[PDB]
RNA sequence: AGUGAUUGGAUGAUAGGAAUCCAAACCCCUUUCAGAGUAACAAUUGGAGGGCAAGUCUGGUGCCAGCAGCCGCGGUAAUUCCAGCUCCAAUAGCGUAUAUUAAAGUUGUUGCAGUUAAAAAGCUCGUAGUUGGAUUUCUGCUGGAAGGCCAAUUCUAGCAUCCUUCUGGACUUUUACUUUGAGAAAAUUAGAGUGUUUCAAGCAGGCUUGUCGCCUUGAAUACUCAGCAUGGAAUAAUAAGAUUUCGGCCCUAUUUUGGUUUCUAGGACUGAAGUAAUGAUUAAUAGGGACGGUUGGGGGCAUUCGUAUUUAACUGUCAGAGGUGAAAUUCUUAGAUUUGUUAAAGACGAACUACUGCGAAAGCAUUUGCCAAAGAUGUUUUCAUUAAUCAAGAACGAAAGUUAGGGGCUCGAAGACGAUCAGAUACCGUCGUAGUCUUAACCAUAAACUAUGCCGACUAGAGAUAGGAAAACGUCAUGACUUCUCCUGCACCUUAUGAGAAACCAAAGUCUUUGGGUUCUGGGGGGAGUAUGGUCGCAAGGCUGAAACUUAAAGGAAUU
RNA sequence: UACUGUAAUGGACUACCGUGGCAGUGACGGGUAACGGGGAAUUAGGGUUCGAUUCCGGAGAGGGAGCCUGAGAAACGGCUAC
């Protein structure tokens, strides 16, 4: 039932029975981890880069072409993030929400939801310093919390 | 204690609502009087 | 009276996509033609983007809420 | 959300059971499942079974007859020492003379008549009558 | 409903010891307050003197007067009533003379027809029952 | 086969010896002279309405005396009192009082209960605590030792590419778990053997004209979390995520007193060529995040509109208007109430408005714009267990109320009169201050209700409905409607060999056929949400929260 | 860290030096009509209550304190003091 609010929606991408597909694709293991450095250079999240092959060019998913999956290949090129995409957009929600609420003080359902998302990202921060995804000792704060997006 | 019942008036009774501004009534009483033998 | 092994090919193709035996995508892609170019461009159902042609950009299909719409008279063949 | 994967199924097996279908599916099936259903099947509780191969946790599907009365599961798993097997069975079961007890030993899961023959205890797993 | 889990000691062992003291005859056993709380030292009998002979009636419907007795304690000087059993006896109790005293049977509470939670077993040493029977 | 004092003849209680016992008496065990016929050598203790086994008996008493653990007997015919007679229960014992155990599934690990009976924090966040998805040498054939029974069941070696340093232990991440074993005083407890005359006991005895007596005499055995040790393939925690031959480098002990210095022998340190498939499980009808077109009376800040109500203005006309069950207070020719056109003021958003939507709950209905935020749906995107539930602790929390400024139309706790009435400080009527509205703080409770905690699985259909999505040569002109499927919402109807005390219930089902995970609460009714102490509050009060004494019923759902 | 003291180990004690140690898994404090255990009662299993008292430890000899002799006592049917 998600996690903060009520609601309890099922929607997912369900992938494919068959792997290395397809027998209609060709091209190389190769030229794809070329086009992905090319698109990490360009500046673009490990996210984005799926959503920019499967749309316009061939591959349905990379794990099928290569081995290995997106942010494997970033990381061993060394054009990887500093931190990892899911921190860095709860991080940038919670530093929109600060200057819409101390404009507008009085909005109190504004108030409610900065404590959810700075909620979750105390708890999933303390998943990454496990994992080892992120320095030691690499601390939230709304004082320099800006800054650290962009 | 009472909690949930509190009110509950099976049988003839005093009436909740007003008992417990009678009790409130004798409790503020209670401390001006205990105040002033200080 | 019932087989659970065996399910029959009209009821689960109107099953939701994870509730069937085996799970597997109602989605698919598209060898599309646009009517200036001779080329052809690999294009998913369900589109996200507005898709550019291969040279000096027309426009293939714009993304909606499920399968995005064709950009006029333009043909598309399922892979 | 989904603690215990065996709990889940024998009450989906129990049900489907007590209405009397066939044949019944459950999810997500695993490595306990197949051994906890294949020491009922020794006993003649229920028939075969199939385990499709998806690429997840896989759906098992088993043909049943009208036999199971009930099957359970005994959460948290405590540990028994073969004095009290006895023990336990005179509490849980519904005679003496026939169900069985079920509990995972070093020596592969099985049932509390092969237990006492093997003569090691374990951790109690389920049970079935 | 309660917590499972092989590790759920604590939480187990501290509900029943917390919710024990929600029953009334735990609480009568185990709290302070037997040992100032009755006239009695946690004692079946206790003797005493009669300082007066007294008179009470029965609550509705019963009506009567019942004949009890008011008496203090050697030990701590504390007065209670004790109800004198059988026909009569009232006679047999003289004021300033010893007299057994015995829980009515209904650990403290009150008995049938007010507020009287003992029996005067014997007076004098002679005893209720031997003057009755006059044996 | 039982009765019938009708007679009838056949062992110790007792008293004294004998021997035995005893350190000296004494008791027991033996044997002795006396020793029962209402077997006067005389069995009592509690009961006889119910629970509880056993009298609708007969006198006395008359809500008196008294019984009565509880329910109840007694007011002049008592199946309960005080007696007599008869019968019942236990019996050399039986009744009473206090404490305690079972009964008590009325403390509930096994094993309770929480919609209405006692009891789900108003609602979300959240740290410990508790609990956590699937997945990593499985199968087959040939032996070997045992083995119960008229080949099953154990254990074990091989062979499908399976270590080695040696001649049993070193390595296999680490424990828990289980197995066997060690060590752990007896007495007590269970228990083997044995006629203490039986028995509770005790640890003794038993054979036998044999004499260095014998049974190479018995007095077994079990039992005694943490700790030490060990075989093991599951389950569950937990850990992690190089090799093969060559040299520089460099320290350190045996044998042929100390200094000397090589040698070889072996360490830990860093290059050069070679080998091995050179080294990352899936992507949960778990979760987070991205992207796409939408949806909403969700939130804040502006802005704008609509009639009405009250006041004021003029503009008519002229005696009533108001209000009630019926009247009065009140307003009125110094022109009310009604007619019309404006203007100001501050509220409130009718009808459309629904067994509809949105929101964590409280709650949220005029237009337009701006600012962030959310769910569902779609997805052959992405990370890869990041999760569930939560002692402390934290945010929001209608109405009323408080504090300090604004605003004050209407309504209106107090107060005021006018009615009604026996009275009426009320219902009804006419005025009317706080309040109602707003900015800035507080307060922290409501029948804050679905009186039903929160995640998860599975149970049963039909037709509606809100949101999104896909299909149709569909009908009319990107959209409205029709037909059909999918999830996600608020519900509704029907029915159950499902449940319940019943009312009723797709959850209150899958619970004596009792264990998916977890938080909080309750233990007859009062006393009492009181007292005292604590802590929060500007106060009002909130949160926590007893006892003495009191009482046999309170309470739930249906029936007449 | 280094003495001292003891039958020996130790903040046991003394000099200097550092700022630690325990606690929500309940420290610290209060109550016990509390000596601990081997055991006792209680007729499914799980439990609940008791254990001054036959044995094994412990402590005490009206209350506290001090000490001699000796292998051994802070002894009390030994001594000194309040």
């Amino acid at each position: 039932g998600r996690m903060y609010g009520p609601g309890k929606g099922m929607s997912a991408s369900a992938l494919p029975w068959r792997r290395k597909p397809p027998t209609w694709l060709k091209i190389k293991p190769s030229d794809v981890e070329e086009h992905i450095a090319k698109l990490a250079k360009k500046g673009q999240t490990p996210s984005q880069i799926g959503v920019t092959l499967r749309d316009s060019f061939g591959v349905p998913q990379v794990k099928s072409v290569t081995g290995n999956k997106i942010l494997r290949i970033l990381k061993l090129q060394g054009l990887a993030p500093e931190l990892p995409e899911d921190l860095y957009y709860l991080i940038k929600k919670a530093v929109s929400v600060r200057k819409h609420l101390e404009r507008n003080r009085k909005d109190k359902d504004a108030k409610f939801r900065l404590i959810l998302v700075e909620s979750r990202i105390h708890r999933l921060a303390r998943y990454y310093k496990r994992t080892k995804q992120l320095p030691a000792t690499w601390k939230y704060q709304s004082a320099t919390a800006s800054a650290l997006v962009a | 204690a009472h909690g949930a019942s509190r009110y509950k008036k099976a049988r003839a009774k005093m009436r909740w609502k007003w008992k417990k501004k009678r009790t409130r009534r004798l409790q503020r009483k209670r401390r001006k009087m205990r105040q002033r033998s200080r | 009276e019932i087989d659970l092994l065996h399910p029959d090919p009209k009821v689960e193709a109107s099953k939701h996509k994870l509730k069937r035996l085996i799970p597997n995508p109602n989605s698919f892609f598209m060898d599309v033609k646009c009517p200036g170019c001779l080329q052809i461009t690999t294009v998913f159902s369900h589109a996200q983007t507005v898709v550019l042609c291969g040279s000096c950009n027309i426009m293939l299909c714009q993304p909606t809420g499920g399968k995005c719409k064709l950009t006029e008279g333009c043909s598309f063949r399922k892979k | 959300v989904r603690m215990n994967v065996l709990a889940d199924c024998l009450k989906t097996l129990v049900n489907a059971e007590k209405r009397g279908r066939r044949q019944v599916l459950i999810r997500p099936s695993s490595k306990v499942i197949i051994k906890f259903l294949q020491c009922m099947q020794r006993r003649g509780y229920i028939g075969d079974f199939e385990i499709v191969d998806d690429h997840r946790a896989g759906k098992i599907v088993i043909e049943l007859l009208g036999r199971i009365n009930k099957c359970g599961v005994i959460s948290p798993r405590f540990d028994i020492q073969v004095d009290k097997i006895e023990q336990f069975c005179s509490n849980l079961l519904p005679s003496r003379q026939f169900g069985h007890l079920v509990l995972t030993t070093a020596y592969g899961i099985m049932d509390h008549e092969e237990a006492r023959r093997k003569h090691t205890g374990g951790k109690i797993l389920g049970y079935f009558f | 409903g309660k917590p499972n889990g092989i590790r759920t000691a604590r939480k187990l062992r501290s509900r029943r010891r917390v919710q024990k003291w929600a029953d009334k005859t735990y609480k009568k056993a185990h709290l302070g307050t037997r040992w100032k709380a009755n006239p009695f030292g946690g004692s079946s009998h206790a003797k005493g003197i009669v300082v007066e002979k007294l008179g009470i009636e029965a609550k509705q419907p019963n009506s009567a007067i019942r004949k009890c007795v008011r008496v203090q304690l050697i030990k701590n000087g504390k007065k209670i009533t004790a109800f004198v059993p059988r026909d009569g006896s009232l006679n047999y109790i003289d004021e300033n003379d010893e007299v057994l005293v015995a829980g009515f049977g209904r650990s403290g509470h009150a008995v049938g027809d007010p507020g009287v939670r003992f029996k005067v077993v014997k007076v004098a040493g002679a005893s209720l029952l031997a003057l009755f029977k006059e044996k």
